[PDB]
RNA sequence: AAUUGUUGAAAGGGAAGGGCAUUUGAUCAGACA
RNA sequence: AACUGGCGAUGCGGGAUGAACCGAACGUAGAGUUAAGGUGCCGGAAUACACGCUCAUCAGACACCACAAAAGGUGUUAGUU
RNA sequence: CCCUGAAAAUGGAUGGCGCUCAAGCGUGUUACCUAUACUCUACCGUCAGGGUUGAUAUGAUGCCCUGACGAGUAGGCAGGCGUGGAGGUCAGUGACGAAGCCUAGACCGUAAGGUCGGGUCGAACGGCCUCUAGUGCAGAUCUUGGUGGUAGUAGCAAAUAU
RNA sequence: UUUGCUCCACACAAUAUAGAUGGAUACGAAUAAGGCGUCCUUGUGGCGUCGCUGAACCAUAGCAGGCUAGCAACGGUGCACUUGGCGGAAAGGCCUUGGGUGCUUGCUGGCGAAUUGCAAUGUCAUUUUGCGUGGGGAUAAAUCAUUUGUAUACGACUUAGA
């Protein structure tokens, strides 16, 4: 109607680090409303999209896709692991991102 | 070392998932009971639970039977070491000597 | 969740709502502080006033401009208890502090937009009772700080103007409460709360 | 066409190149090994270059195999071009990079003739 | 050191030709698993006997459950310590619904006010204070008044979100 | 070391920096406190030395 | 080659350059069949 | 001087920083589990839980380590005769 | 536990911000984060243990199974890469363009290095098995030559005057 | 200097983007106390009620939301117009009058949807600039050189010149 949101609404917080080394083959996912890790085990296995824009037209859009699964939980605040056809930018790095409801089981 | 007291079921759960043989060296994986049996059957055991019988038992071949097996190799325990510090000794609250009838929840971890 | 949120800074502890302010930023929320002269710290105001005086001689010796900046808007003190929160040399720094904005007051825009709270930098749930605290605009105006008065001016008035719009408001509502329950015991209402409303 | 291989994998694609090869004209980015005492490199200091070595070394089946299938083998004349008539699922041609224009037609030909790819099948062609 | 259980201990200088049936030694240790329990009597038994782990044996290591454990029960405690300037006496005086449950706060009191560690505690005696008035300490005979009861002012909110949008009170 | 003999230091610091001024007509920085019962007039006046 | 002029593209808040990784721009191989 | 372990000749993780400390010693990678050390924010990780203690008009805050003493206090704390 | 005792020179350091029912001190309970370590797999190389001359196709220092290991200065050894000349050979490349030089184009090698396109050029040159040494450069206040920043700067003001 | 500048209108084009995708939803103050309703003697007042989280409130069905019929209401909301008024802290936005108009899922209907082939953001934001079209509106100056000396190493300053 109004809205038309088939999906949950995510951040891109850090990549995957320690104090001193990170590593860009693991984003780290803040889910809007997910709360503990039990919450965050039912967006385990759900498929995320980073969505952007280009300036360049490609298969005839400006609007690109990354794509990426939720792949497990991260520690007590239902932050999330995840990781991507690429690695997720850095520039990204607090940019909004959406994970899906699919795979189901609902 | 952390050590102790293990019983049939983590013997059992060692050799089943992790035990290998000795056999010119070559750290031999069991997986099948003719592989015991070539070269324990010398002294009895010609299955996989007649090794463990004779290990958990201490019977009259456990040298050979033992030595039968190549060291274990776990890993990092999965809950974690539930001390802060390991590298004191167990009544110390650290992880070290023997811990006795625990050296299993230990070892079932690390397997 | 909000494409920004306005914090009434009144009653929030320094480096407790900065904590909180820090990581809002850097998790993309753009955030805005107001009535940061209503912002308190923990220890008496002797206590405050002392630690500013030792930030206060800090400068570079051959060039006291080059050297540390000392800031004394209520607001400012509030920005620097943040900045040093935040990895703010870097790209990324640079970028979310530009979606914080502090302000003394309540200014337009945020006077009608609605502020919200922190319980927990909230004070009166944080410190023990009787401690004793700060409040940051006499521990501003005590080291150069001058708009106080101005400030306190400009609010005593914004909380008149508010105040007679909360007024017909409450007073609106006493219809909608009213109209409400005319409502009420009908077919429609009485289903509504069977499924929960 | 080419006979099938497990999935080519690289390693390291990256040109190691020599330290400081970046730093000093003089200085060819040709590999070579630290050998000073302070040398960060040499110590393998977290955040240098990384130096060669035989875990880097490729998968002995899919090792020499350009992008198609195709061990390449350097060509002269059509002589040698023959060498691979019963072999062109697993070895192209390179031609000779100092082979004529007009030789290279007998052996681009020739090659078709007998099914041999050819690496370089454009050097000199007359358009 | 944890969380406690009460283990009475039973060892006997390992029996000798001309000394079958050696005398038999109980304690009742205060730790938390059993393999502490017994270091601790060992620990114990020499500071009293010609006895150590190498010469004797444990005959019954056995945990006791406290007896009534929804009986409120008023606890004088006995300890001696070990400060960073000699070793001393004391008796505390705890109020709590095991016996086990309060050698659990002591060791934290201990701690916190004389910042004693497991290590320099020796537990000389627990004990279930029979008539009131017998309660010699303060801060436990607030609680035996009759018909007690008391506020919890100034009520404080454990808060699920960060932002709030109401103003909390303390109310209650 | 340390100086030999004190001595004053030369100049005000309180006049710095030495640079040439913004314009020829340096600013009034203030004006009288203000009183509002008296007549209105100039609090200020300009003229040529 | 160092070094230089022009032209073209690009970056530059107290150096420059490098590692891992990815966005974007440019450019390219192979592989379909 | 003695014994061992090290550094030198050695990178990796912790100790902000650091030849020698803690952990752990390195072929190229993937998934997992951890060590020492940490988890307000910088900074990955509970503004977690529970009992106490402390309010400093120069509080205090983690080994090696980057110092403080005798002597005092009717601050408050719990104990002793 | 806190206070007093407790005095130094640029301005400044529990690492920083900041923190006071702590984000402080003692102690307890869990959860959580992440090393080149541990466990499992893949690939490389090393070492070892075995198997396999039976012709009628291609490697016997070869082929095939299997296990374990992999830090490194001085230093040893090994196996390779590149140059000038020399014996053999591919009846090798070339004025329908050899060598050389250029090229944020291409491919092979872990690497030394190797291969190709295109441009520029003009007379020679290479693979493979052997032979040989005036055989590999970043440094030696190295040798000879060339070139920068410096910098359109220092300066071009004695001797009277045009 | 080649018909330029500017406000409103639409059109095509380019170029962006620290990161729309139902709604940032307005008292103030206290916290060992308050919000709301109600009554009165209008108080530091009587009485009632609530909290214990926004887990709320509002919105939300319709080709991404198409084409149409009607009923009950006289309510709601979008738009462009107009009435009166408020807001200077950064007001640049808020409240109000009155018609016109679109929609209304408040209720009852007629019609459409496939083949995008079992997922591939499946494109619906808002930045800034550029080029022509015609609906309003507007017709400067600063610099060089010359010049004063309240100025000055040079730039700069300060004057003066139809
Ligand atoms: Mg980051
Ligand atoms: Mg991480
Ligand atoms: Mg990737
Ligand atoms: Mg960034
Ligand atoms: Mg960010
Ligand atoms: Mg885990
Ligand atoms: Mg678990
Ligand atoms: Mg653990
Ligand atoms: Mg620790
Ligand atoms: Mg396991
Ligand atoms: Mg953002
Ligand atoms: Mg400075
Ligand atoms: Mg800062
Ligand atoms: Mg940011
Ligand atoms: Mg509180
Ligand atoms: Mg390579
Ligand atoms: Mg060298
Ligand atoms: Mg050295
Ligand atoms: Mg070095
Ligand atoms: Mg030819
Ligand atoms: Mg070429
Ligand atoms: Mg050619
Ligand atoms: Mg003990
Ligand atoms: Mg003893
Ligand atoms: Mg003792
Ligand atoms: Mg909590
Ligand atoms: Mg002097
Ligand atoms: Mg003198
Ligand atoms: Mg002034
Ligand atoms: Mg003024
Ligand atoms: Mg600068
Ligand atoms: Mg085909
Ligand atoms: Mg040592
Ligand atoms: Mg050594
Ligand atoms: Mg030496
Ligand atoms: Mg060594
Ligand atoms: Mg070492
Ligand atoms: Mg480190
Ligand atoms: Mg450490
Ligand atoms: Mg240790
Ligand atoms: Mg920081
Ligand atoms: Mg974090
Ligand atoms: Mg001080
Ligand atoms: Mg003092
Ligand atoms: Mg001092
Ligand atoms: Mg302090
Ligand atoms: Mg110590
Ligand atoms: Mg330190
Ligand atoms: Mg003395
Ligand atoms: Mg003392
Ligand atoms: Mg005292
Ligand atoms: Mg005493
Ligand atoms: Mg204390
Ligand atoms: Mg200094
Ligand atoms: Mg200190
Ligand atoms: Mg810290
Ligand atoms: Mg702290
Ligand atoms: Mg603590
Ligand atoms: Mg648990
Ligand atoms: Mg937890
Ligand atoms: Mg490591
Ligand atoms: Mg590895
Ligand atoms: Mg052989
Ligand atoms: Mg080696
Ligand atoms: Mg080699
Ligand atoms: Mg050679
Ligand atoms: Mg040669
Ligand atoms: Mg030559
Ligand atoms: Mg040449
Ligand atoms: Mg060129
Ligand atoms: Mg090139
Ligand atoms: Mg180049
Ligand atoms: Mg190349
Ligand atoms: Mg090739
Ligand atoms: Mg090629
Ligand atoms: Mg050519
Ligand atoms: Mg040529
Ligand atoms: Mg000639
Ligand atoms: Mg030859
Ligand atoms: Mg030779
Ligand atoms: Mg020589
Ligand atoms: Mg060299
Ligand atoms: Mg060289
Ligand atoms: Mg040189
Ligand atoms: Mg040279
Ligand atoms: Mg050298
Ligand atoms: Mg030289
Ligand atoms: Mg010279
Ligand atoms: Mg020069
Ligand atoms: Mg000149
Ligand atoms: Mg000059
Ligand atoms: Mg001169
Ligand atoms: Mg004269
Ligand atoms: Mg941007
Ligand atoms: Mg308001
Ligand atoms: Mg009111
Ligand atoms: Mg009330
Ligand atoms: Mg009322
Ligand atoms: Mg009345
Ligand atoms: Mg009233
Ligand atoms: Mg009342
Ligand atoms: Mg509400
Ligand atoms: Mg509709
Ligand atoms: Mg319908
Ligand atoms: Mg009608
Ligand atoms: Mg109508
Ligand atoms: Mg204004
Ligand atoms: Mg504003
Ligand atoms: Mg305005
Ligand atoms: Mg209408
Ligand atoms: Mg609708
Ligand atoms: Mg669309
Ligand atoms: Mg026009
Ligand atoms: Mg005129």
């Amino acid at each position: 109607a109004e809205s038309h949101r088939l999906y949950v609404k995510g951040k891109h917080l850090s990549y995957q680090r320690s104090k001193r080394v990170n590593n860009p083959n693991v984003s780290l996912i803040k889910i809007e409303g997910v709360a503990t890790p039990q919450d965050a085990q039912f967006y385990l296995g759900k498929r995320i999209a980073y969505v952007y824009r280009a300036s360049k037209e490609v298969r005839g859009s400006k609007i690109r896709v990354m794509w990426g699964k939720v792949t497990r939980t991260h520690g007590n605040s239902g932050v999330v692991r995840a990781t991507f056809r690429n690695n997720l930018p850095a520039k990204t790095f607090g940019a909004s991102v959406r994970i899906f409801l699919y795979p189901s089981n609902i | 070392v952390a050590y102790g007291y293990p019983s049939y079921s983590t013997i059992r759960q060692l050799v089943y998932k992790r035990g290998f043989g000795k056999i010119n060296k070559q750290r031999v994986p069991l997986s099948d009971n003719a592989i015991i049996e070539a070269n324990l059957g010398k002294y009895g055991i010609l299955s996989i639970d007649d090794l463990i019988h004779e290990i958990i038992t201490v019977g009259p071949h456990f040298k050979q039977a033992n030595n039968f097996l190549w060291p274990f190799k776990l890993s990092n325990p999965s809950g974690g070491w539930g001390v802060p510090r390991k590298f004191k000794h167990f009544i110390q609250g650290g992880s070290f000597g023997n811990r006795e009838e625990f050296i299993n929840k230990l070892v079932k971890s690390m397997n | 969740v909000e494409p920004v949120v306005v914090i009434d800074g009144k009653g929030h502890l320094v480096g407790r709502l900065a904590s909180v302010v820090a990581k809002q930023l850097l998790n993309g929320q753009k955030i805005v502080v107001v009535r940061a002269e209503e912002l308190n710290i923990s220890g008496e105001f002797f206590r405050n006033k002392l630690k500013y005086h030792d930030f206060l001689r800090k400068a570079t010796a051959f060039n006291k401009t080059r050297g540390p900046f000392h800031f004394r808007a209520p607001s400012r003190i509030f920005y620097k208890a943040l900045r040093g929160m935040v990895s703010h040399k870097t790209a990324r720094g640079k970028a979310a502090l530009e979606r914080l904005k502090v302000f003394e007051g309540i200014p337009p825009p945020y006077d009608k937009k609605k502020r919200v709270v922190v319980p927990q930098a909230l004070r009166v749930l944080r410190l023990k009772p009787g401690r004793k605290y700060t409040t940051l605009g006499k521990l501003s105006t005590s080291v150069g700080w001058k708009y106080e008065d101005v400030v306190a001016k400009l609010e005593a008035k914004r909380k008149v103007s508010s105040a007679e719009y909360y007024a017909k408001k409450r007073a609106f509502t006493k219809k909608v409460a009213s109209a409400n329950a005319t409502a009420a015991e009908s077919d429609v209402a009485k289903q509504l709360a069977a499924l929960g409303y | 066409a080419s006979l099938p291989h497990p999935k080519i994998v690289k390693k390291h694609t990256k040109k190691f190149k020599r330290h400081h090869s970046d730093r000093y004209h003089r200085v060819a980015e040709n590999w070579r090994k630290q050998k000073g005492i302070d040398s960060v490199v040499r110590r393998r200091f977290r955040g240098n270059i990384s130096q060669p070595k035989i875990g880097y070394g490729s998968n002995k089946k899919t090792k020499f195999l350009s992008p198609s299938g195709h061990k390449t083998f350097l060509v002269a004349n059509v002589k040698d071009l023959e060498t691979l008539t019963m072999h062109t699922k697993t070895y192209a041609a390179e031609i000779a990079h100092n082979i004529s224009a007009k030789n290279r037609v007998v052996i681009l030909a020739r090659a078709k003739a007998l099914g041999i790819k050819v690496t370089n099948p454009k050097g000199r062609l007359a358009l | 050191m944890a969380h406690f259980k009460e283990y009475q201990v039973i060892g006997r200088r390992l029996p000798t030709e001309s000394v079958p049936e050696p005398k038999l030694f109980r304690m009742r240790i205060f730790a938390s698993n059993e393999v502490i329990a017994k270091s601790r009597y060992w620990y114990f038994l020499q500071k009293l006997h010609k006895v150590k782990k190498a010469s004797g044996e444990i005959v019954s290591i056995n945990q006791i459950n406290e007896a009534h454990p929804t009986k409120v029960k008023n606890f004088g405690v006995w300890v001696r310590y070990d400060s960073r300037s000699g070793t001393h006496n004391m008796y505390k005086e705890i109020r709590d619904v095991s016996r086990v449950a309060a050698v659990e706060t002591l060791y934290q009191d201990m701690a916190a006010r004389h910042r004693a560690r497991f290590r320099s505690i020796h537990i000389l005696k627990v004990a279930e204070i029979e008539k009131t008035a017998d309660v010699k300490r303060q801060y436990v005979k607030q609680f035996l008044t009759k018909d007690l009861k008391f506020p919890l002012p100034h009520r404080v909110q454990k808060s699920t979100k960060t932002f709030s949008y109401k103003r909390p009170s303390t109310f209650y | 070391s340390h100086r030999k003999y004190e001595a004053p230091r030369h100049g005000h610091l309180g006049f710095l920096p030495r640079k040439r001024a913004a314009s020829i007509r340096a600013r009034v920085k203030a004006f009288p406190k203000d009183d509002r019962s008296k007549p209105v007039a100039l609090t200020s006046f300009l003229g040529y030395k």
